[PDB]
């Protein structure tokens, strides 16, 4: 839900999520669901959004309905912020444990230091059960197993109640006597020198000494008990491992890309040069969380969200196999209702009318090659 | 005029209670706005509650309203609980919000979204104001106490959350595990303005040095907000708007 | 009778209305209320926003008009008992203003706060907003202006001019309404993330301080109270 | 502004008038002055008239710059007529990157940049009017110094 | 590259700029790469002679709405007319409040007790009229500039 | 005769001089006037700068000396008619000061502004500069100080001390002269580009506000006018 | 002596000095002693310490007890 509102060109040109897969669709309580996929860091990162020098891989949910048990970028756990290199492709894998019963929209964002959240594609996940059955057991290095659902809750509530009670006792002691008008009149009418006296000064000394002594003994007890404490763990984790994708054998040049206003279609002309040793056919055009697929070339099996999937939304003027070494220019039309539902048509309201996406070329064998495009997007009206 | 002495006392009692309600709740609202827009982010999350920036910032930006409310209440009514009422109102607002929105509306755990504790500092500041009523003496000694007893006063609550844990091959504190597990969509991990170390921090110095910085800047903030409250407590009438 | 049970009504109406609003927004925060451009979000929040704006404008107009037309012209010839009764009524309306200030400035404000650290901002008319800056803010603005007009038109102490601290206490919390859209520019432009200690996010802090004029308001109301009904009993 | 633009920008140099025209402010000035006069309260002015000054700026200036916002496909890039003018008429001392204008953000939601900026301008105009009222009050003093 | 670009230190680029002559005279055409925090970097420059008359220069551009306009005088009429209109409104307000004596009698009336006579009917009516006229004219001007020219980016 | 045609001369001399300067700089802005180190640029602008500096210093010295030596010692024994004539002369010199302020602060300032967004700064003595901060600035400084001295030496209202708003109005615009070189350091060091909304570029803004003391100047001059010649006709 | 007090992980992960060699152990006055070695710049440079975009190669001594006659990085002064 956070998406659909982010700028158009900046949703379309910030990060690119593909090869997404969800381990399960509906899970019980206290069950594990895993999200896998990769995200090519776009080269044309806009200046207004700071570079992903300090980025954190969150997961999109309406509150802690799942707990992010584990999250990996590459093959390394990333509980802290990471540094991403522009133009590099990473593979991520986050592990979630169900916590609340209900149908939830789990997204996937890469929050950025100076840019903000970058919401990726999201999938509905059903959780059945009861919240009371959820457990989050963690074992510390001191040899104790605790449940994070109710760990330290008793101490926190008790200590806040204690200090609030002390404050209320002070207020009540100084509010037993009349408060505002008689005291104001005594202060104004000459010297008061009677509103505070023995043994109110004794009571104030008593509470000051009691506060100091209670704080000192509480520190001593919290140090005698729990003798081992470490600070908060922070710091950006640099040196993440990018994917070593082979250099694509397909070079695509974009010559003019137009979209009807108003309309649900995107029209674009490509000059495709096929290197390598296999005939290729264009199968998928991913622009921003929306997969425009050609049904006669490639079909989705990973259960991509239906609202974001266009099974026949990618129409090519000449989708015949392209022999290696042959260059052809074809018209690519990307029409689907999602292109208007997710507000990719509001780029006309958006100051930087440039687009980017992923082109997925499949051969007869089956293996694909990922090539990127970036070109100005020219609206058309007549 | 008033018929007799008795109902005059009754009316004074009613005015006391009713005006106490008014001032307490206005202070709740305004002081909560101030805290939640100047120290809210650190106060929201246990993992955000570190020992450098939380301890540095919270007293400095949070001693503002107690200074003004003392400078009015004590000076005018000899009521030595301006800071105490400010802090109690702030804590009441924080706890209502945390229990009915963070834990009621959303489902962040209480042990994860508990607010800070400030009653020790408030009590020290108010009793130092009352005994030896010098406002400058308060602004030095009581402000130092407010800035210095913050972290040790709050230590028994967050100490159980600092037990080290080996979490999937990385050393992690229990507060860090809570922050990692319970996903806050709008508050990513890098925004966390906490200690990350420096070339010039020497072992066990982050907690005390930050506390002393907080005490000093609390002295300064108390000194300026005393006069801010003095100005706000004026009884001037404008002849034209 | 002096103080009568209008204080009970003033507390009860606000408590019931805000509890109902809290239940409504708890039920409809998700599920037609998460997506900014959902058609159900339209009919569940935008019509609510328009209706609340129209109702608050009408209520402010009628309150101001009635309370300024019913002003007491002959303030000099006022009995001390009825003057004390009017002082009690003014203090009751100050109670209403304080309660509205609390609800507008802590509960629903912090509320948006959590409503933000649970999802990702999607519009400048998010539901938590419709409830806070688009409803509770007009509520306490109207209550404060009503208290100001009542004091001016009924209390001789607040006659003969305009009280500066009282005007500040009435305007600053209202002045949080023209800044409701302050930070939002230091957002789609400045702060591109979610925070609270943000600089642009201070046009509500500098002006959250303006509510500190309530203490000058209380001291002036106390001086108004202690005109003829100081005693005898007090000062002895 | 107009003397400068016509006799230096267009007279001395040769920047076109439709390129170097100044902004329009008379609507805001009229609103502020009439709000000051009617209901002479300076605080009422600093709220309502300042909001009007901050809010009617862009809509008041819209009929002048609207013809310059017609989209153009200029050599394969989407370009507004104002952008074409800036690209064509070379200003040596004012390069294109210095242009402090909207470039988009992750948290701008469609048609919100124009109104949100207008409301921010109205609010900060309230504050600036409030402080400059007293600045002018101080400047209008009639004090005589007995020593320099 | 109509907008700013990002250059990589140590990389060699090839550039090509196209200029159309606009003014008659011998001009020193340079070539700079202005930098965000550095300022202009003036390259080598060559004298270029232009002959003709400025009146013959044309800058025709065709918009996406199907209209061909000349950027030399496009929108000049509307800009000049609207600035003249608003300046005339301001001058009319000044003249209305300056027909009567301005400074010394008004200052003396203000200082000497209550004035309560310098502003009265129907000056308040005139002020209301100009405020309403300004609001209404701005609203109708927005409506006209949106009804006309319906597509803007 | 009261006010005499010195106002016509004061307007005409400034208008003719500044129109001639504008024509001169329009002709010689390019073509011996574009290059900082060109030998023709030397003989066309540096000698002009030196000559204008010397002439302005001499004019300021002679004006101050003559106007302070011709002070009226017996101010008490002054007829009201001649006092009004002196008030008119002082207002004429205020007209001259206002016209000089306008020319120095808007026309030639904005002028440099355009002169900057047409080429690239090449020295701290560019031609547009020689015309503005090196000529019009001394012109209005001299005119303002002359008006101050004339008021002090001729008007009993501006006697008996120094008027604070009037001194501010005379000094602040002059105070733009010691800042003529302020931003230029926040340049070869700070701002390394061409702008106007630059921070370092504010030592002329904070002190552009000091010209707002003109309204205090006018109210004091009006009080000086309404000493004996208030009426009769006014105040009735 | 300055060390032993710098943060632990940041001493351990900032720069790495190896192949260090000292020309002489004890020298007379007005004599030359030379320090050679290499320093691999760590990849995992912490965010809290700015990147070595502007760095200077000092030599650690209690005041000018030696004078840094020459200093080279690579083969350049
Ligand atoms: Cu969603
Ligand atoms: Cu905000
Ligand atoms: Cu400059
Ligand atoms: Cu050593």
């Amino acid at each position: 839900h956070g998406e659909k509102s982010q700028a158009a060109f900046m949703r379309m040109r910030t990060i690119h999520w593909y090869d997404l897969s969800w381990s399960k669709e509906k899970v019980k309580i206290n069950e594990t669901v895993e999200i896998k996929g990769k995200f090519h860091v776009f080269e044309g990162w806009p200046e207004t959004v700071d570079e992903p020098d300090v980025a954190f891989l969150n997961v999109g949910m309406p509150g802690p309905v799942f707990i992010r048990k584990e999250s990996y970028i590459g093959g390394q756990l990333v509980p802290r912020s990471v540094r991403l290199e522009i133009g590099k492709t990473y593979d991520f894998r986050v592990v979630l444990k169900a916590r609340r019963p209900g149908d939830w929209h789990v997204h996937t964002m890469m929050n950025v230091q100076g840019g903000g959240p970058i919401i990726g594609p999201g999938k509905w996940i059903t959780v059945e059960g009861s919240m009371s059955e959820f457990r989050n057991p963690v074992t510390t290095l001191t040899g104790q197993t605790v449940d994070l659902e109710n760990y330290n809750e008793g101490n926190t509530y008790f200590w806040h109640a204690f200090w609030f009670a002390i404050g209320v006792a002070w207020i009540g002691y100084w509010s037993r006597r009349p408060i505002f008008i008689p005291r104001l009149l005594m202060v104004d009418a000459g010297r008061a020198d009677e509103l505070v006296s023995a043994t109110d000064r004794k009571v104030a000394m008593g509470f000051l000494a009691a506060t100091i002594l209670i704080v000192v003994m509480a520190m001593s007890s919290a140090n005698s008990k729990y003798p081992i404490t470490i600070p908060l763990q922070a710091g950006t984790m640099r040196g993440m491992k990018p994917l070593e994708l082979p250099a694509p054998t397909v070079s695509v040049k974009v010559e003019d890309a137009t979209y009807r206003v108003p309309g649900r279609a995107m029209r674009m002309k490509l000059t495709i040069t096929n290197h390598g040793n296999s005939p290729i056919r264009l199968g998928e055009f991913y622009t921003a969380s929306v997969r425009f697929l050609d049904s006669d070339v490639y079909k989705d099996t990973t259960g991509y969200p239906e609202d974001l999937l266009a099974e026949d939304g990618l129409s090519v003027s000449d989708n015949s196999p392209l022999a290696p070494g042959e260059t052809r220019t074809v018209d690519v039309t990307a029409s689907d209702a999602a292109w208007e539902v997710y507000r990719l048509s509001d780029i006309i309201y958006d100051p930087d009318s440039r687009f980017a996406g992923l082109l997925f070329f499949f051969d007869a064998t089956g293996n694909r090659q990922v090539v990127q495009i970036d070109a100005p997007l020219i609206p058309s009206f007549m | 005029a008033v018929r007799s002495h008795a109902e005059a006392v009754q009316v004074s009692r009613t005015i006391d209670w009713m005006a106490l309600f008014v001032v307490f709740f206005v202070i709740v609202g305004s002081y909560h706005i101030h805290a939640m827009l100047t120290m809210g982010d650190w106060d929201f999350w246990s993992d955000w509650k570190d020992r450098r920036l939380w301890v540095t910032v919270t007293p400095i930006v949070l001693v503002t309203f107690p200074a003004a409310v003392q400078s009015y209440l004590w000076e005018r009514y000899r009521l030595p609980w301006g800071a105490t009422v400010c802090v109690l109102g702030l804590l009441l607002g924080e706890w209502i919000n945390r229990y009915f929105n963070f834990w009621g509306w959303t489902y962040f755990p209480i042990n994860f979204v508990f607010p800070a504790s400030l009653v020790p500092g408030a009590i020290i500041l108010d009793t130092v104001l009352m005994l030896s009523g010098s406002y400058l003496f308060t602004a030095i000694v009581g402000a130092m106490g407010w800035g210095l007893i913050f972290y040790p006063g709050n230590w028994p609550i967050i100490a159980p959350l600092h037990v080290p844990v080996e979490y999937n091959g990385m050393l992690m504190s229990i507060a860090d595990i809570q922050g990692y597990n319970y996903v806050r969509t709008g508050t990513p991990e890098y925004i966390r303005m906490v200690e990350k170390g420096t070339l010039r921090t020497f072992g066990k110095d982050v907690a005390p040095v930050s506390a002393f910085f907080s005490a000093f800047m609390s002295i300064l903030i108390y000194f300026m907000w005393h006069f801010i409250g003095r100005w706000f407590s004026n009884e001037r009438f404008l002849q034209s708007t | 009778l002096l103080d009568k049970k209008w204080l009970t009504f003033a507390l009860a109406i606000y408590t019931v209305f805000y509890l109902w609003v809290r239940w409504y927004e708890g039920v409809y925060g998700w599920s037609a209320g998460l997506d900014s451009f959902a058609p159900e979000f339209e009919t569940y929040w935008m019509n609510f926003l328009y209706t609340e704006i129209v109702l608050e404008i009408v209520t402010a107009s009628i309150l101001w008009g009635y309370l300024w037309k019913t002003r007491d012209r002959n303030l000099a010839a006022l009995t001390p008992r009825e003057e004390l009764r009017r002082n009690f009524t003014h203090l009751v309306w100050l109670v209403a203003y304080a309660w509205a200030i609390y609800w507008g400035a802590s509960y629903f404000t912090e509320q948006d706060g959590t409503w933000h650290q649970t999802i990702v901002r999607d519009t400048d008319f998010t539901p938590s907003h419709i409830i806070e800056f688009y409803l509770s803010y007009p509520i306490y603005i109207i209550t404060g202006f009503a208290a100001f007009i009542y004091a001016k038109t009924r209390l001789p102490f607040f006659a003969k001019g305009i009280s500066l601290p009282y005007l500040v206490l009435v305007v600053g919390p209202f002045m949080i309404l023209p800044n409701v859209g302050l930070n939002e520019w230091g957002h789609t432009f400045w702060f591109m993330e979610e925070l609270f200690v943000a600089p642009l996010h201070y046009g509500f802090v500098i002006f959250g301080w303006l509510a500190l004029a309530v203490m000058g308001t209380l001291t002036q109301t106390f001086y108004s109270f202690a005109q003829g009904g100081l005693g005898q009993s007090l000062c002895e």
